[PDB]
């Protein structure tokens, strides 16, 4: 038991570290979401033309590819993280007995699945579609960041019950 | 930036040695050291009865 | 009894020392970023409602 | 949010209430729950009673 | 842990001082300056519409 | 008492259920262990007491 439990804390740091570069990484996801709905505010004025408008949308392209690398760049060592190996959770053993464990679930997170991979702003409406896919964005990034902390908060407390 | 800081505190979490325990453990040992040699240097002295019975 | 094998006081005296540094660290990380809520371990429900309000 | 970290607060009570142990004899389960008798002296019966419910 | 070979807290410490020295160059140039869009890296949407409102 | 009367001559570690079969295994090949080792007590203790009557 006293050997099984101290095996079971070194695994329980593991999932801490896992947990806490997913979460890192999000954070600049979520600030360049935050600088791409600034840019589709700006292009719903009235004395923009085409020029300034293709400007704009240029600069949302770059954001875009650079939260599509940060999904698909991430990783552990060698192992990604935010690609979909996560998806269903992996288990680490915490303590000493077989069955008791804890799962740690990561989803997919890139320009793909967060549908802002093809945002317009040529157009009244594609200017309204790109606001209403960028808020939603943030708000599923804002869901998978609670559930880490959960899990960092709950590692906490079991490593200093063992 | 941010990716280094988190990836080097999991290195250091597997790599490096724990002063609190390993002090611990080193002043075990010394102390054990001090007492096998004792043990030993009396044990050394059994044969001895046999000059009693002789 | 008096044992040399092992020492349980060393032990506790380790883990309120790790508490300890622990606290520290996080309270030192604080005043130097400004913040509060540097994670979603801090608050997670203030993190969302203030994403909202930065935008 | 907030209801999503409540629940993995219960989970883990529910772990720690299943998990602990003496060796392999659990004992926040509800085993203890009828105490179970030490005998503390000489003489049969001088005995102590130690109680634990889930 | 007490560790000597690593040290998580400074290097979170030098990214938050790295952050608040390059702000405060970037406002002191703008105030030594006069102007808000010194590159594009400012805004480039505004650096041709001010070109062609120069013009 | 050997790797193929203890049934530790096989393990595996690839799969989750490999893993859980390896800990049951090698657990039951500890207690046999220690029955063996129980029995032998027993038989020196009864050679002491029988050697100091004799």
């Amino acid at each position: 038991q006293v050997r099984g439990l101290e095996v079971g804390m070194r695994n329980a740091n593991d999932a801490i570290s896992i947990a806490q570069i997913a979460e890192g990484a999000m954070q600049e996801q979520t600030n360049m979401l935050q600088r791409m709905r600034d840019l589709t505010v700006q292009s719903e004025n009235g004395a923009n033309s085409s020029a300034d408008l293709s400007a704009l949308k240029a600069e949302m392209d770059q954001l875009a590819n650079e939260i599509d690398e940060i999904g698909k760049t991430t990783a552990f060592g060698t192992t990604k993280l935010l690609a979909g190996g996560f998806s269903a959770g992996k288990n680490f053993q915490v303590g000493a007995q077989d069955g008791e464990d804890i799962k740690v679930t990561v989803k997919a997170s890139n320009k793909s699945s967060l549908s802002v991979g093809s945002l317009g702003n040529t157009t009244s409406a594609a200017r309204a579609s790109s606001l209403k896919k960028i808020d939603a964005a943030i708000k599923t990034i804002d869901a998978q960041r609670a559930d880490l902390g959960a899990i960092q908060n709950r590692l906490a407390h079991n490593i200093s019950n063992s | 930036a941010n990716t280094q800081a988190n990836v080097a505190d999991a290195k250091s979490r597997i790599v490096d040695v724990d002063f609190a325990k390993e002090t611990s453990q080193m002043t075990k040992n010394q102390v054990l050291q001090q007492t096998g040699s004792a043990m030993l240097a009396q044990a050394n002295q059994l044969p001895q009865v046999a000059l009693s019975l002789l | 009894a008096i044992t040399v094998n092992t020492n349980v006081t060393s032990l506790k005296a380790q883990k309120n020392l790790n508490t300890s540094a622990s606290d520290l660290a996080t309270s030192m990380e604080r005043l130097s970023s400004g913040l509060r809520i540097n994670s979603a371990k801090d608050d997670a429900a203030g993190l969302a409602i203030s994403n909202r309000l930065n935008s």
